[PDB]
């Protein structure tokens, strides 16, 4: 299962 | 608007001439391409939600334009953008179906640039949208499919700038 | 610095709250009789 | 165009085209070589199908082509052939086309206030289109002249 | 706000037209108490026979309330 | 020798794509027969009337309207229509004197450009003359939006035009003077482009009085 | 709109004064006119189709313009060129009716450059069509009331060029 | 003016003027000194058709001219008057024109705002053009104040 | 359209935070005239006829703006020009009550100068009616309503010149 | 504000505010210091305000935290604390503004299209309202909590 | 709506026969009556408010119908009741000019009686209210006129019941 | 006629006659004489004015009483003369009412529609009206048939 | 009332 952040992608 | 066809049956209008035999390769390949275009069109429709979510999760989340003070900030401007973000995906396989461009001039980019500076919608940010819009449809429809989207996703982008 | 509105201020209080997932449940659509468990009222 | 209308249609109604407006859009694709051998057939013919034509035309309507007639002369009858050509020319834009769109936008709207400007009989000119539709039918099979016959019949019901 | 519920007929004059007509040739419609007058007026004036007038909502007769 | 007729159909001098693309596109836009105009023949079709819903609001509110409302406020204005209760008149005034009509088309702009924007989106023309303009311009004075709206939409013009079953569209009228560019200019700018008056008033050619 | 009697009128209106002896010889000017300008209008109006198509035939016709890909060219637009001219020609006998050119300026000239460029008109085209609808129409009604004529025709295409 | 109101008439039909329109507007023209006639009459006896006809609306209506009304003191009846005339010139507008809208357009559009800003009794105006008009129409043959009077009670009729 | 509130309220979301100190007195300092402003529109709304009917009465009558040839004369233009009068004391009733003169730059001025360019209205002549809208509105709400409400009057005019 | 609010509502109408406009202008201005404290209370108190109210949220909604869950994980949970605090200096706003005006054109308006986009429940964002209504309450008077509880519902009510 | 020859016309018609010499007599009976006609319609328009002034204060004030309870209590209803009598006295008008009733079938007596009948209007009120402006209009215009007008009055009376 | 035409039009501004419109009336119903007059001369003629127009079109257009043609046989020609008829009975109509209206609503609204699905050539029709014209013309004064000649040409102008 |  896919755990999702909160930083901007690069 | 025009499609391919009569994009060539126009020009062959406008000179007064039978289709030759450029005109009628023209329209030979165009009828080949045709089965891939409905193909890819299928699919963009069956994934339109998907590809702008995960298109604006890429290039327009938790950065400073969905922050206060960015031109996405509020709800309302946010869903602004994704409808915006919606529009340029279905008018570009729009395009792609017809396999011309015109459709984009006359129904998309007529005064958008211009609308765009009046309202401050930052169209840098816009154009980063659309390219991942065009890397994920590539995705889903193919290589070759994906490179049709990209023309008229990349015309878009250049008219917008 | 981090601005107004970046998630990053609540990180602490994520951490801190310490959510409780739920455990991974033990379901299975083949062991489930469709007609005879979907309610009835 | 099909493909036109399609997106026209699904704009209109801001949505992606349907599952069945695709399938018809591929249906047209597949039969597009069979559109284009008619296509080269009346292109082909293009100058035996206009003078066997006119030549028919004038035998039963003597009159445009006497003197006091609308086509009389050399002049005034090459541009009745010029004319007939025009729109044996949209024919083949419909055929490829697969659809009377390129014929009614270019030369059916308004035609009837062109001709009459000019003074032209417009039910002899419905004769011509006739005329060219009857040449046509005798070089191309009996499938092929009757789907090529509705575009010319779309040409004549808008002259009547 | 008080309504009317209006039948009316209007035929065609000046053209024959092509496509389907009906809907727009005996209908039934609520229209607002403050149109009624106005559109009847229309009505009457495209040729229309007023076939059937009815006060839906409100009451006859009210001086305060109307919404 | 080339047949005659031939020579008489024949295009002066070889034209190159620019030749042939201006000349392709030259006159009356195509938008003008590439449209579809949405007559609601019937309410069995519930799909064909949903259809006719959205674009009514396209057209009176210039796009779909999920990204600036909340919930919806139609709804029981589309239970009505779909019920055959009210026709595609009442429910295009019904939305031209919605609160969320006079949010987006009243609340931002002087009355001068609520006559022209309501035209554009009711009558699908810019305002025909000065006497016209006058005329809108005392009913917002005195009785506001919703007396110009319900003036627009009932008036002789509007049942002639689009009757009472069908969706309003974009015009491309001939006469009088100076309508067709003024619509087009209307037309040709997407919402909230600019905020500038394309007709703020009709010049007069002999000012009766001075 | 102003014909010659009002020009009279706000003329006498601005100043706020009742008619004097010149006004009146201004009207009287204009009603001994009558009788010529009732008659060639009509005439003009009986013959309206017939004028216009032979000014269509020595200015328009055999050329560039009705040869595909120009502006007359197709049938819809041979229509609204024919139907543009019986407009000028229709006006302008309003105007000579009137004698005053101001329903030109508002009902004929208002936003007309705007709309024939927009369309790619040809205004130098039309220029010449209307001149011979002078000549026309002059060789139709005489010379006296194709002198008056033809200044309201030559008024409108003043206006376009 | 006769001519300008069947152009616009025509014009709304997109027709050049009917033969019923230019045989009234040949027999305008053809009948033009008689009305010039009439208007130099009212022109000239303007100042006795103002002062009468404003002596007697007084009389009639003595509260316009009383404390609190419109017209109270010499200065707001000079205006009365002024106002009067305004209206008697516009009647000769009307009478060499053979049409009302140069009366309409020039002072009966709005009017009733702008005595219903000034507080004028608009009736009461109604009331001294009809003065006007019995002053008027002692001063010619019966005949030319039927012809004046149809301007007159155009006038009347939209004030009241 | 934003009032005082309005606008505290923006400049802080605007950045995502909550109402600090500074931006509790700026409330403060609107709710404080908050019956001062409530009054003058009271009065206002209840003499809104009368006030244009003096204003007119003392600053356009009997003058030649009136007398034919100026631009009331006839009794179209003087309603007219009574109908926009009425506009400018509502709309500025508006803004005082507001605090804010955003309505008049949205609801008002946004294009009026191109209208009155149009129409011929003079500027001057509209400013002193304005102005004596101002004189006789000071007179009636007080020194200190009359204050706020000359602010926004006076914007009206700034804004036509 | 409530003063925005009635001008839009009266100019619309072409009207002047009506004595009952005005009426609640003047008791929002009376009661301003009220509103200034109840959004004192709910600023100072934020932090725990959002803590305590994501604590009950995810106690009523574990799935949310759960995999696959909107909300899972420590990242995504600080994600959906932000959009609490969000939600909470909106209810601020409201207050002191007298009207929901900023709530809904900050927070509302096609908020339901983006909570779409991101796959986020609508009816948890609601919920997670309620929790933050409950720990404001309690650090408020009764008279206090309940003009703050009437924005926070307003939140709840559009929301669900 | 027909006037009276187009009434004769008609008839002829829908039998699809020409004008014969009775029908010829009818047209002659209607041309000779038309100076007094226009005479009778240029009486009426001039004195149309004050008709209908005394036709109301004759028949409608001071009465149950005007006091609190009657339908024409209230300015909203006396003011839709003045609108109603206006109207039925220029229709009156146009029929009396035209020389036939059909214009009062269709735009009078075309839905009238049952919006009267929902909205609680009194029919009796208004007949009495109808027959008074047909006294008032005759004391106007003499006699011969006024019975002309008193045909088309009553025909609206009995059209109500 | 032009007295219904002048009440649309006044009914339209729901406004009374104004002093033109009336003056039109009047002159109108002076010259109901002449009118007169006019008609009974066609209805007196109608059944030479048919029969040689019907033989000046059969020589102008032997193919229409030819086989194959739609007013072929006696049967059919006479139903062709019939509709001669007909449209001269319309002509006698608009003469006495001044106006074409009469025309309009009863003889040529749908008339393509009509003859085209009976197979009737429509120019053939129109080139009877001619015919009749030419007849008719001749036996009244000049005056009288330019009068009559606008109801004539306006049948052949609606027929092309 | 004066207009002077
Ligand atoms: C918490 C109660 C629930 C929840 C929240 C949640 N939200 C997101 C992501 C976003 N939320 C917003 C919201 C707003 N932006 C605004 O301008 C406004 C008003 C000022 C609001 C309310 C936005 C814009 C985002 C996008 C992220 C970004 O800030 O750029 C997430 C993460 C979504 C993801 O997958 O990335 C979450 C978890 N989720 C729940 O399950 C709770 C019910
Ligand atoms: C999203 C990637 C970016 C963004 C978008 C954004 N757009 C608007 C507003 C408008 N966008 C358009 C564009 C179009 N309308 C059309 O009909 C078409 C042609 C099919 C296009 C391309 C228009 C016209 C508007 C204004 C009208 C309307 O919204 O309906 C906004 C809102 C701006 C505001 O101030 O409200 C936003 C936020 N913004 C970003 O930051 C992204 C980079
Ligand atoms: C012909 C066999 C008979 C005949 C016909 C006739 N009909 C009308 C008028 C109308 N006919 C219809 C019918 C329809 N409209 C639709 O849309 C459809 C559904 C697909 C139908 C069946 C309608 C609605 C009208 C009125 C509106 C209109 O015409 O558009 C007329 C004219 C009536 C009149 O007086 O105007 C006629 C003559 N008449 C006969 O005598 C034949 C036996
Ligand atoms: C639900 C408890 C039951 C039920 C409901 C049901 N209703 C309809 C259709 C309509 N309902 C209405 C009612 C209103 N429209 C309004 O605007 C308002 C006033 C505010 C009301 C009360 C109307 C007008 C319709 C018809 C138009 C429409 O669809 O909106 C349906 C659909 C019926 C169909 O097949 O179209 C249903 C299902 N049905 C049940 O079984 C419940 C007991
Ligand atoms: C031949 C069957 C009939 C006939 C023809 C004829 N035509 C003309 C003159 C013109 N014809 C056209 C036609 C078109 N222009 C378009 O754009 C289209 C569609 C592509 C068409 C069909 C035009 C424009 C002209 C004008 C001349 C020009 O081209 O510039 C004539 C000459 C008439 C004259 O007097 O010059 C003739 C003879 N005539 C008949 O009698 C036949 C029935
Ligand atoms: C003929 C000499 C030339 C010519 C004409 C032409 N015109 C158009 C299109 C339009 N013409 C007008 C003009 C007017 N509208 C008015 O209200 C008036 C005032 C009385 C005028 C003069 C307009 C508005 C249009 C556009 C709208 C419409 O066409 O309905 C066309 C193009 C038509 C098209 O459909 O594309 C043409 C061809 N063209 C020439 O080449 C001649 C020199
Ligand atoms: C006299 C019968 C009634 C009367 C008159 C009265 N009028 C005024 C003031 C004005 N009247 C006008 C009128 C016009 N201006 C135009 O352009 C036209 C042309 C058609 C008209 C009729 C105007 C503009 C004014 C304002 C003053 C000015 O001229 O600048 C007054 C004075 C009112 C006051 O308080 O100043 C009066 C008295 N009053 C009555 O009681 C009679 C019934
Ligand atoms: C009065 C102080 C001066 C004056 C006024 C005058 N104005 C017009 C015409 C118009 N005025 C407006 C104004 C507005 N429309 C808006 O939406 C707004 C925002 C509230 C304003 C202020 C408009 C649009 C018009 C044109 C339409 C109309 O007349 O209703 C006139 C008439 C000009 C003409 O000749 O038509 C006049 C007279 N004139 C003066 O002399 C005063 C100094
Ligand atoms: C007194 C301050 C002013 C004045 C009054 C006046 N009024 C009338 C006559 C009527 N007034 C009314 C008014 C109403 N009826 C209603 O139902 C309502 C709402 C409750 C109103 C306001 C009516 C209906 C009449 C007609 C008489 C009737 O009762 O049927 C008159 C008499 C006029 C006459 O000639 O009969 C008068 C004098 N007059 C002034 O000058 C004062 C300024
Ligand atoms: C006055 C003599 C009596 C009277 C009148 C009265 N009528 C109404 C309301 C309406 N009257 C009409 C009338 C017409 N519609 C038409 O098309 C025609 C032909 C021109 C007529 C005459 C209509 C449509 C209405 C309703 C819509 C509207 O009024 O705008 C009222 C108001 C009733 C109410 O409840 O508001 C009244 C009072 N009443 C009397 O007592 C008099 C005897």
């Amino acid at each position: 299962n896919e755990v999702r952040r909160f930083i901007p992608q690069e | 608007m025009q499609d391919a066809i009569t994009a060539v049956i126009n020009s062959a209008d406008v000179q007064g001439k039978y289709l030759d035999g450029a005109a009628m390769d023209k329209l030979k390949s165009y009828f080949a391409s045709g089965e891939l275009r409905v193909r890819a069109a299928s699919v963009i429709s069956a994934n339109a939600a998907t590809i702008v979510k995960e298109a604006v999760a890429k290039s327009l989340l938790y950065s400073d334009v969905t922050r206060p003070g960015g031109n996405m900030y509020t709800t309302r401007r946010y869903a602004a953008c994704i409808r915006d973000l919606d529009y340029y995906l279905r008018y570009a396989t729009y395009a792609m179906l017809a396999g011309d461009a015109s459709i984009l001039d006359e129904r998309v980019l007529n005064g958008l640039k211009e609308t765009y500076n009046s309202l401050g919608v930052p169209i840098s940010s816009t154009v980063q949208a659309i390219q991942a819009i065009k890397e994920v449809t590539a995705s889903l429809v193919g290589a070759d499919a994906g490179k049709e989207m990209g023309v008229y996703l990349d015309y878009i982008c250049s008219g917008l700038s | 610095k981090l601005t107004a509105g970046n998630p990053m201020n609540f990180l602490g209080m994520a951490r801190s709250i310490n959510p409780a997932a739920n455990t991974i449940p033990k379901v299975s659509a083949q062991n489930i009789n469709i007609e005879a468990s979907v309610p009835r009222r | 165009s099909i493909v036109t209308k399609s997106i026209v249609n699904a704009d209109a109604e801001a949505r992606y085209l349907s599952p069945g407006e695709l399938d018809r859009i591929k249906a047209f694709v597949t039969g597009g070589a069979a559109r284009l051998r008619i296509a080269e057939t009346l292109t082909g013919s293009r100058e035996t199908i206009v003078k066997q034509a006119g030549d028919r035309l004038f035998q039963k309507r003597p009159d445009i082509v006497s003197p006091g007639g609308n086509a009389y002369g050399e002049e005034m009858t090459a541009t009745c052939l010029r004319d007939m050509d025009y729109y044996l020319r949209l024919v083949t834009y419909g055929v490829v086309s697969g659809d009377v769109t390129p014929i009614e936008e270019i030369g059916l709207v308004g035609v009837r206030e062109m001709y009459r400007s000019l003074g032209t009989p417009i039910e002899a000119v419905a004769q011509s289109v006739r005329e060219m539709k009857e040449v046509a039918s005798g070089l191309m099979s009996s499938d092929d002249a009757a789907e090529a016959s509705a575009y010319f019949d779309f040409v004549i019901g808008k002259m009547s | 706000m008080r309504m009317f519920r209006i039948t009316a007929c209007v035929p065609s004059q000046t053209r024959i037209r092509t496509q389907r007509e009906l809907q727009n040739t005996y209908f039934t419609k609520l229209v607002p108490y403050d149109n009624w007058f106005r559109e009847q007026q229309r009505i009457m004036k495209m040729g229309g026979k007023i076939v059937k007038v009815e006060l839906a909502t409100g009451r006859p007769g009210t001086n305060a309330g109307l919404a | 020798v080339t047949p005659r007729f031939v020579e008489l159909g024949q295009v002066s001098a070889i034209r190159t794509e620019p030749e042939i693309a201006y000349r392709s596109n030259q006159g009356v836009t195509r938008q003008r027969q590439q449209t579809k105009v949405f007559k609601l023949v019937s309410t069995y079709d519930k799909v064909a009337v949903k259809n006719a819903i959205r674009a009514a609001y396209r057209q009176v509110f210039e796009r779909d309207l999920e990204p600036y409302i909340i919930n919806s406020e139609f709804t029981a204005l589309e239970s009505k229509l779909s019920n055959n209760e009210i026709n595609v008149k009442e429910f295009i005034e019904g939305l031209g004197t919605s609160e969320l009509y006079m949010k987006e088309f009243y609340a931002p702009y002087p009355n001068t450009k609520v006559i022209e924007m309501g035209t554009k989106h009711f009558l699908g023309r810019a305002p025909l003359n000065q006497k016209e303009i006058q005329q809108y311009n005392q009913i917002l004075a005195s009785q506001g939006l919703k007396a110009f709206i319900g003036a627009m939409v009932n008036g002789m013009e509007y049942l002639q035009t689009f009757g009472e079953d069908t969706v309003p569209y974009r015009r491309f009228p001939t006469l009088p003077a100076a309508n067709f560019p003024n619509t087009e200019r209307l037309y040709n700018k997407l919402t909230k482009q600019d905020k500038e008056l394309v007709v703020p008033s009709f010049t007069p050619v002999v000012k009766v009085g001075g």
